[PDB]
C-alpha cells in the first residue's frame, strides 16, 4: 500500500497545473522522418470525447462550441500523416478540417482565413485522486478485517502485538492526510 | 620509402668518388639522398624518418657503434656496409638481426651497384609486407581481368560522366583498383577462409598471442554481436556487465536468455570502478540463478574490460575463482595489452589456455591503431568453432568484403611486430607519463588554481599504477587490492569544484565550459561532465598533438583571470544565442553553473542512483517483441513509477546506462528517477547545456517522456 | 576537370587575339587546351571525353547547330560563347537547360577572364555534387580536428612506420584523410539520420522516383535481412521466391517464420523463367495456408525481380492480383529500370502508391554501377513505421560506417541525373542490340556452326521483347502473355548442342569448354554450364569490351575447325594435368564430354528435379537450432531417403538451390536426388570438370556426403 500511496502524492501534485485549461501533446519515441505527436495517456480514456475552443471560427460556412475527435482516428493521423476527419457539434459526418501542430505542443485549427484557434479538453480534490485513494482504502479495511478476528490465537507473544498494530495504524494516519 | 643515408666522410678520394657516382646513379629510380653528420645524426634519421631503407658507412670506422643502436630499433633494415682488405666482424655482433651487404670502391661500376640496391629495397618491401596485402598490390598492376564486380573496374565507369571524373580524381588510380570481390583466384576468399586470407588469420593470433584470431568487415558493434549468438542458446543465463555499450544492448534483444546484471564499483565523480572480487565465487554466480525465475547455469560471462575511460582488472583473479566456460573481456579500448611488459598476466591473452575454459576478446582496430573503418578482431585463447561457426559470420558479413579494409587490419598487427612497432607502445607511455609530470608542475609553481590528473601520488615509476586500499586519490570505498590498476596513456584531467571527501566546494568550474573551449583550437574532449576529462594519448598522437594539449590547458587560466568576455573567447557559443550571451563574461558563467550543481545536488543524485538495480520484469528479447506488434505507449515523468521501460537510459553525462530496457521503476529505485529530474532543471536555463539523454526525448516545454509498454 | 575547348577561326585578328592571351593565362591555372575542328569534332570531345567543362566559340557563326545538340547531352556545362554588337537569343532556345558565359574582345583583360572561369568551374564542381560528398571533399582540404576516431587520423601513425609507409603511399594522402567516423559535426550521423545524411537519403529517393532512400554499408546481402524482420513476426508467414539467393536463406533460419515456396517455370537449356499469374491469385495462396501445418494469412511475399539471367516481370498485374501488403522486389540485378522510356511500369518503383501496400527493393549499387564494395539501398513506397524498421538497420550496422562508401553510393545516383546520365543506360542498350545483330550477321555467312543468342527473330525494335505464347525462341511449355520480358543487356549466348524441341544432337559443343577459353584472354563467364551463357553489359561496359568479347568468340571457330592441341590453346587446362591432357585435341574433348551428356540424360533429370518441391517437415529456423546444439551428421548420398539436411545444396549447374535447409526427400522428390548422384558421375573422369555442389563434400573414393540432421 506504501507503493500506491506514494504515487498518489506525486500525482496530486501534477493535476495542480492542469485543472485556464489547455491541452499539451507529447511527442512519441522513436527515430521517424515527420514529427510524429502522441494523445495523453491516463487524462483521457474516452473513444469519442469532445474538445473545446478558444476563438470560435466559421468552420463549413456555420459556428461551432465544440468539437469531437475519435481516438481509433487521432492515433493513426498523427503518427502515420494523412488528412483527419471530425465532426461538428457532435453531429453530422466527419468532415476533414485543416488541423496542424503548433509551436507550443497544442492543436491548431485552419480556416478558409488563415485563423488560429487552440483547442482545449473540457474540465470537471480532483475526481481522479479521490477515484484512486478509495481503492486503496477500501484494502486497508479488507487486510485489516482479517487481522481483527485472528489475533485472539493463544500461541502468539504479546509484545508483537505492539509492532504489527502500530504498523496498521502508520498507513492509516498517512492516507487520511491526503484527503484533508 | 626512397631515402638512402651517407654517413662518414673519410677524407680520401678512392672512397669519396664512388660515393659521388652512386648520387648519380640512385636518382635515376627515384632515390632521395641525404648526408648526416656524427653518429647521433644518424640515429634521429630513423626513428623520426620512417621512409628510409638505405645506410652507407665505412665498415673500418664504426662497426660496433652503428651495428647495435640500429638493430635495436629495425632489424631489417638494410645496411650498405662498404669493406676494405683488412676487415672482419666482431664477436658482439652474432646475436644481432642485420642485413650488411658488402661491396668495393670500383670505378665506373655504379650502375651494377644501383640496380643491386633497387632489388635488395624491393626484398625488403616483399617481406614486411603480410601476404595478404602483397597479392593486393601485385593485383593492380598485372591482374587486369574484364567482366568483374564492382562495375566500375578500377574506375573505368567514372571516366564516361563529368560528375564521376570529380570523384576519381579525389582518391587515385591505385584506390579503386584495389576494391575487389572474391571473384580472384590468387587472392582467396575470406567467407571460405582459405589461401591468402587462411594463413592471415594465423599471422595476427602469432603476434598477438592467439589462437584464431578473426578479421570482422563491420566494426566492433557487429563482433559483439556474433559472439553472443554463440554461447548463449536460445533459453539460458548470461552474466552482462552493468557497464555495457550500445552494441551490447541490442544482443540481450535478439537472444531469449536471461542476464544477470553486476554491481560495479563507483565514486563520485563518474568514474566508475569495477566489479569487486565477490561478485567472482561460486556462492555468488548461483545465487541470483535461484532468485530470479526462468534462469539456468550461466554458461557465458561479459566483463568490461577495460572501461570506457580506461580501468584494467586482474585476469589472473578471474581465471580462477569466476567458473564460467565462456569468459568475454570487452577490451575494445587496449589493443596493446602484449608488446610491453608492464602488461604481464593484466589481460585475458596474458598467460596460458585455462583448462576448460575460453577467453573472448573483441579488440577494436578503427579506434586506438592505424586501419579502415569498419574493422574489429576476435581473439581465441582455446578451442571454439570455426567449420558452423562461420555460418554464423557471413549472417552479418556480406559475399563481398571490401579487402581494403582487409589488408589494413592485417597491417595494425604487422605493424606492431618486431622492435620497430614495441616503441610506439612505449613511447606513448614516456610521452603519457611526461604529460603527467608537467601537470603536477605547473600547480605548485603557478599562482592560482591548475588542472589535476587523477594518479597517485607517487609517479615515478612505469608501469600500471594499482589501486590500493590505502589511498585517496582514487576516493572508492571500500576496494580490493591488487585487483583495479591504471592506465598510464588515460590521462584523466580533474577540475576543481570538488573535495578529497566527497562533498562539494565553494570555487570550481565545470568540465562542460571547458570541453567547449578545446575544440576551438581543434581538440575534442572524448569524456566530459561533472569534474573530469578523458583523452587519448594511442599511437596517432604524436609529441605535437601532445604538448599542443597543455597549450591550451594554459590559455584558460589566463582568460579566466583576467575576467574576458564570452564573445571574445567562445565564438561558437555565443552564435547560439547572441542575445542572452551579450553581457556576460567568463566569470560569471562559471559561478552560476556551479551553484546549480550544489543547489539541485548531483553528486548525491548520481551516486545512489546507478548504484541500486531496478527491478526487471521481463527479459530483453521480451521487449522487443512488443514493439513488432504496436503496442508502445508513454507517459509523462512524474507518471512513470511502476511501468516497464523500452528503452535504454543513457544519460549525458555520465555515459554509462541507467535503466534496462524490460525493468520496472518502484519504490526500491526511487533515488533513479530523482536522477533524471535533476537534468531536467539543470540544463534548461542556460542554453548551449542542454540535457543529453538517449531516451529522453525534448519536447517544448522543459518535461522530458519516455517509451514504455502498454498495460 | 581541366578541359577548354576553342571551336571554330574567324579569320580575322581581333578575335584571334584575344584567344591567344586567353591560352597563356589559363595554362597557369592547370587547364588543358583543345582547338577542335568542325561543328562534328566539338561532339566527339563531350561523349568520349567526360573531363571536359569550357567550350568557346563564336555567338555570331553557329547560334542554333551547337546550342541544341549540347543540350541534349549535359544541362550545366558551361559554355563561354563570345558575343558581339548585332548578337541576340532565337525563340528556339527557351526550353534548353543551358550556362553560357558572355564576354567580350578586349585586350589586357586576358586575365580576368581567367579568374572568372576558374570561379565559375568551381560552381560546377559544387553544383553536381549532392551535399555529402560536397561536404566530406571540403572536410579534407579544411577540417583539421585531433582526438578522434579512427586511429590512424588521415595517416598520421602511417607516417611512423617503415611498413606503414607503403601502405599509406598507396592510396594517397586525400584517401586517409576522408575515412572519418561520426566524430564530425558539420557532417552529421548516418545513425541520427540528420544534417547533410538526411537531405542525402531524400536526394537519392527523388531522383530514383522513391519516398525514401537507405545507403547500407554492408552490401545487398544485409539489406535484404532487414526488409525480412519488420514485415515478419516471431510467427507469421512470408511468401518467399523459389528462385532465392544465399543471403535470402538465412533470412529463413533467423526468423521463427513459416515460408511458402513458389513453383517458376523453366525450359531445357537451363534458363530461369518467371512465376506464373495463377500463383499470385486468392484462390491458389489460400489453398496452401490449410495444407502447410502452422501457417496463418501471409503478410509479406518476396519476389526475386528481376531474376540470375535476366528475365523482367510485370508490376502493373501483380500490385493488384497478389493481396500481400508487403511485396518485395528483389532487385538486385537491375539499377536501371527508371531512365528509359521502354522501362515504364516494369519495377516496382514505376507507377504511383498503392494503397494499403508498399514495395521493398534492395537495389545493388557495386554490381552494375560505380561504387565501393558493401553498398545497397533500401527502396520504400509507401506509408510505413521508419520508427521500427529503423531498429533492424542499427542492428546490422556498426555506429561508425565508412563514409568512403557512402559517398559513392550517392555518387551513383548523381551520375544517373541529366542528359549525361541518360546516354549511360541507352548506350549499353544500343551497343547490346548492336552485338546481338552482329552474331546473326555471322551466323548465316558462316561456313559452319556458329553461336546463336537466345533473342526472338525480329530484334529490329528497340525495346523489351516480350515472351509470347506463339513463339519457340523461349521455349517455356504454357507461358503467360504479356507477364515475362527480355532484358537487351543481358545477351545469353546459346551453344549448338541441342534442339528447338528440347532434346540432344550428334555435334554440340558444352558452354564448359568455351568459359574456359575466354579466361585465357581475361574474359569472365558469369553464368556458365550446359549450353547456355551470360555476360553483364551495364553502364562500365565502354564499346571496347563488347568488341574484344566477339573477336574471342571468333578465334574459338578457327581453333577448332583446324583441329588444334589442348597444350597450344589452353594453357591453364594443360598444368593441372600434363600426364593426362598430353595426347588431346580440341576436338576430342568436345566430343567425349557431349557423349556423356546424352547418355547420363542431363536435361530431363534437371527439368523433373526442380518442379516437384522436397516435402518440408520443419521450418528452417528449427533446422538451425538443432546445429548449435550438437545434433548433425554426415551420411552417404545413396543412403539419405527419408532424412532432413542441414544446409542448402547449390548444384553448379544451374545456380538455383535445391533441398532447403529442413526438408525432407521421400518418395514424391525421387528425380530430386537422382540430380545429385548424376552430376557425381560425369564430374569425375576428366580433369578441370569437376562437380561443384555447395554442401556436399568431396571425401577420397569419390562419394559426395551430405551433412543431415540425427533421429
Ligand atoms: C566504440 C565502442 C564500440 C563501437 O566500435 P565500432 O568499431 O565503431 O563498432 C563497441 N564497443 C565498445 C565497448 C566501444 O567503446
Ligand atoms: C550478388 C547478389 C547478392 C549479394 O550482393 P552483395 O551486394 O555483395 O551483398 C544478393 N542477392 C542477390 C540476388 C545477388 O545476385
Amino acid at each position: 500500500m506504501l507503493t500506491r500511496l506514494g504515487a498518489i502524492v506525486q500525482r496530486h501534485l501534477q493535476l495542480q497545473q492542469q485543472q485556464k485549461t489547455a491541452l499539451t501533446v507529447i511527442r512519441l519515441g522513436g527515430i521517424f522522418s515527420r514529427r510524429q505527436q502522441y494523445q495523453l495517456p491516463v487524462n483521457v480514456t474516452a473513444s469519442t470525447l469532445t474538445l473545446l475552443l478558444q476563438k470560435p471560427l466559421k468552420l463549413h460556412d456555420m459556428e461551432v462550441v465544440h468539437i469531437s475527435f475519435e481516438r481509433s482516428a487521432l492515433e493513426q493521423w498523427l503518427s502515420k500523416g494523412g488528412e483527419i476527419r471530425g465532426k461538428l457539434n457532435g453531429i453530422g459526418f466527419a468532415q476533414k478540417l485543416n488541423l496542424e501542430v503548433d509551436s507550443a505542443q497544442h492543436l491548431v485549427v485552419r480556416d478558409v482565413s488563415l485563423q488560429g484557434s487552440t483547442l482545449a479538453l473540457p474540465g470537471s480534490l480532483p475526481g481522479e485522486i479521490k477515484q484512486q485513494l478509495e481503492e486503496l482504502e477500501s484494502d486497508w479495511r479488507k487486510q485489516h478485517a482479517l487481522f481483527s478476528e485472528q489475533q485472539k490465537c493463544l500461541f502468539i507473544p504479546g509484545d508483537w502485538l505492539g509492532r504489527i498494530e502500530a504498523s496498521l495504524q502508520d498507513v492509516g494516519a498517512q492516507i487520511r492526510q491526503a484527503q484533508q | 620509402m626512397n631515402v638512402i643515408a651517407i654517413l662518414n666522410h673519410m677524407g680520401v678520394y678512392f672512397k669519396e668518388e664512388p660515393i659521388r657516382e652512386l648520387h648519380r646513379a640512385l636518382e635515376r629510380l627515384n632515390f632521395q639522398i641525404v648526408y648526416p653528420n656524427d653518429r647521433d645524426d644518424l640515429l634521429k634519421l630513423i626513428e623520426n624518418n620512417a621512409r628510409l631503407c638505405g645506410v652507407i658507412f665505412d665498415w673500418d670506422k664504426y662497426n660496433l657503434e652503428l651495428c647495435e643502436e640500429i638493430s635495436k630499433m629495425n632489424e631489417n633494415l638494410p645496411l650498405y656496409a662498404f669493406a676494405n682488405t683488412y676487415s672482419t666482424l666482431d664477436v658482439s655482433l652474432n646475436d644481432l638481426r642485420l642485413q650488411i651487404s658488402f661491396f668495393e670502391y670500383a670505378l665506373g661500376a655504379a650502375e651494377d651497384i644501383a640496380n643491386k640496391i633497387k632489388q635488395t629495397t624491393d626484398e625488403y618491401i616483399n617481406t614486411i609486407l603480410p601476404p595478404l596485402t602483397k597479392a593486393l598490390f601485385k593485383y593492380v598492376r598485372e591482374g587486369k581481368y574484364t567482366f568483374c564486380t564492382p562495375g566500375h573496374m578500377g574506375g573505368t565507369a567514372f571516366q564516361k560522366s563529368p560528375v564521376g571524373s570529380l570523384f576519381y580524381d579525389f582518391f587515385g588510380p591505385n584506390t579503386m583498383k584495389s576494391d575487389i570481390s572474391i571473384s580472384v583466384s590468387e587472392l582467396g576468399s575470406l567467407l571460405d577462409h582459405s589461401g591468402p586470407h587462411k594463413e592471415a588469420e594465423q599471422y595476427i593470433a602469432r603476434v598477438f598471442n592467439a589462437d584464431r584470431s578473426y578479421m570482422v568487415t563491420n566494426g566492433t558493434s557487429t563482433a559483439n554481436k556474433i559472439v553472443g549468438m554463440y554461447s548463449a542458446p536460445a533459453g539460458s543465463t548470461i552474466l552482462i556487465d552493468r557497464n555495457c555499450h550500445k552494441s551490447l544492448t541490442h544482443l540481450m534483444m535478439m537472444s531469449d536468455v536471461t542476464p544477470i546484471y553486476f554491481r560495479p564499483t563507483r565514486n563520485a565523480y563518474g568514474i566508475l570502478g569495477g566489479i569487486p572480487q565477490s561478485e567472482f565465487q561460486h556462492a555468488t554466480i548461483a545465487k541470483r540463478v535461484k532468485e530470479t525465475p526462468n534462469a539456468t547455469w550461466p554458461v557465458h560471462a561479459v566483463i568490461t574490460n577495460s572501461t570506457y575511460d580506461g580501468l584494467l582488472y586482474n585476469t589472473d583473479f578471474i581465471k580462477k575463482t569466476l567458473d564460467v566456460k565462456s569468459i568475454h573481456f570487452d577490451s575494445a579500448w587496449v589493443p596493446y595489452t602484449n608488446f610491453s611488459p608492464i602488461y604481464e598476466g593484466k589481460c585475458g591473452m596474458s598467460g596460458g589456455r585455462v583448462e576448460g575454459k575460453v577467453i573472448y576478446e573483441t579488440q577494436s582496430t578503427h579506434k586506438l591503431l592505424a586501419a579502415f573503418s569498419q574493422a574489429s578482431m576476435i581473439h581465441v585463447k582455446g578451442d571454439v568453432n570455426e567449420e558452423t561457426f562461420n555460418e554464423a559470420y557471413m549472417m552479418h558479413t556480406t559475399t563481398s568484403p571490401h579487402y581494403g579494409i582487409v589488408a589494413s587490419t592485417e597491417t595494425a598487427a604487422a605493424m606492431m611486430k618486431g622492435n620497430a612497432g614495441k616503441r610506439l607502445i612505449n613511447g606513448s607511455i614516456e610521452r603519457a607519463i611526461k604529460f603527467r609530470k608537467e601537470i603536477k608542475r605547473l600547480r605548485t609553481e603557478s599562482d592560482g588554481w591548475f588542472f589535476d590528473v587523477w594518479q597517485p601520488d607517487h609517479i615515478d615509476t612505469t608501469e600500471c599504477w594499482p589501486l590500493r586500499s590505502d589511498s585517496t586519490w582514487h576516493g572508492f570505498k571500500n576496494i580490493d587490492n591488487e585487483h583495479m590498476y591504471l592506465d598510464p596513456i588515460k590521462v584523466t584531467l580533474l577540475t576543481p569544484g570538488m573535495e578529497k571527501d566527497g562533498t562539494m566546494s565553494d570555487f570550481g568550474i565545470p568540465a562542460s565550459i571547458v570541453a567547449k573551449y578545446l575544440d576551438e583550437h581543434g581538440i575534442v574532449v572524448e569524456k566530459t561532465g561533472p569534474y573530469n576529462l578523458l583523452f587519448l594519448f594511442s599511437i596517432g598522437i604524436d609529441k605535437t598533438k601532445a604538448l599542443s594539449l597543455l597549450r591550451a590547458l594554459t590559455d584558460f587560466k589566463r582568460a579566466f583571470d583576467l575576467n574576458l568576455r564570452v564573445k571574445n573567447m567562445l565564438p561558437s557559443l555565443y552564435r547560439e544565442d547572441p542575445e542572452f550571451y551579450e553581457n556576460m563574461r567568463i566569470q560569471e558563467l562559471a559561478q552560476n553553473i556551479h551553484k546549480l550543481i550544489v543547489h539541485h545536488n548531483l553528486p548525491d543524485l548520481m551516486y545512489r542512483a546507478f548504484e541500486v538495480l531496478p527491478t526487471m520484469v521481463m527479459t530483453p528479447y521480451a521487449a522487443f517483441q512488443k514493439e513488432l506488434h504496436g503496442m508502445t505507449e508513454e507517459v509523462y515523468l512524474d507518471e512513470m513509477v511502476g511501468r516497464i521501460n523500452a528503452n535504454m537510459i543513457l544519460p549525458y553525462p555520465p555515459g554509462v546506462p541507467l535503466v534496462m530496457p524490460g525493468e520496472m521503476i518502484t519504490e526500491e529505485s526511487r533515488p533513479v528517477l530523482e536522477f533524471l529530474q535533476m537534468l531536467c532543471e539543470i540544463g534548461a536555463h542556460y542554453p548551449g547545456f542542454e540535457t543529453d539523454i538517449h531516451g529522453a526525448y525534448r519536447q517544448a516545454d522543459g518535461r522530458y517522456t519516455v517509451k514504455v509498454l502498454k498495460e
